[PDB]
């Protein structure tokens, strides 16, 4: 049935949100006591994505 | 033809072999891969930190959702005992290992809420759990200095459970692909 087939289609996906929000979680809560970020990772998610996204990080400091 | 112990002649008889195929595509879709979709959160929660307060509930979920779908394929199959489904037995195994998760998930998220209040570090586990393990498992903790005795030795508690974590993490996954290719590969091949 196509109404089986949409909802097999939504599991998949809310099952690649659960794996993608633990993968969140687990950033959210680094610190420098415990991670060092990289450079790379500081370009790339601090002025590229955001850019794209249109978020504009204060960066007040 | 045979001979039956009633009577002294032989009795004749046809018997019909009905060799019969059984279509999978309904019982994939509404089995196998839910079971598929559980089984992939299966290690999930040796990387969630334990700061987000919901390891207990993904483990516990998991579980749960596991055994539910035992359940209903023990409704499906004969309750005979010369045989076991090849979904049955590898069910029971991820539910053992998930309970086995969640008591390994107790023990870090105690470990990690120590404080010098109440626990003492000792020499021995700083070692082990701050110089040698982070160094085999590729991960470099930052060269930190807390001047505040009471606030780093709760620091030292929170990293010393992020590596507990991350050992089961990749024990977890290698005995996960490792059990699934050795269940289900050889059968498949022939």
């Amino acid at each position: 049935p196509l109404v089986g087939k949409y909802l097999m289609f939504t599991m998949v996906l809310v099952t690649f949100s659960i794996v993608t929000s633990v993968c969140v979680l687990n950033v959210h809560h680094r610190s420098p006591t415990t991670h060092t970020m990289a450079p790379w990772v500081k370009v790339v998610f601090l002025e590229k994505l955001p850019a794209l996204l249109f978020m504009q990080q204060p960066r007040h400091h | 033809t045979r001979k039956y112990e009633c009577c002294a002649e032989i009795y004749p008889d046809i018997t019909y072999a009905f060799v019969i195929r059984r279509l999978p595509l309904f019982y994939t879709i509404n089995l196998i891969i839910p079971c598929l979709l559980i089984s992939c959160l299966t290690v999930l929660v040796f990387y969630l930190p334990s700061e987000c307060g919901e390891k207990i509930t993904l483990c516990i979920s998991v579980l749960l959702s596991l055994t539910v779908f035992l359940l209903l394929i023990t409704e499906i199959i004969p309750s005979t005992s010369l045989v076991i489904p090849l979904i049955g037995e590898y069910l029971l195994f991820t539910m053992i290992f998930v309970t086995l998760s969640i008591v390994i998930t107790v023990f870090v998220l105690n470990v990690h809420h120590r404080s010098p209040r109440t626990h003492t570090m000792p020499t021995w586990v700083r070692r082990v759990f701050l110089d040698i393990v982070p160094r085999l498992l590729l991960m470099k903790r930052p060269s930190v200095v807390d001047t505040d005795f009471e606030r780093s030795v709760k620091e030292d508690w929170k990293y010393v459970a992020m590596v507990i974590d991350r050992i089961f993490l990749w024990m977890f996954i290698i005995v996960c692909l490792l059990g699934t290719v050795g269940l289900f590969l050889p059968p498949w091949l022939a």
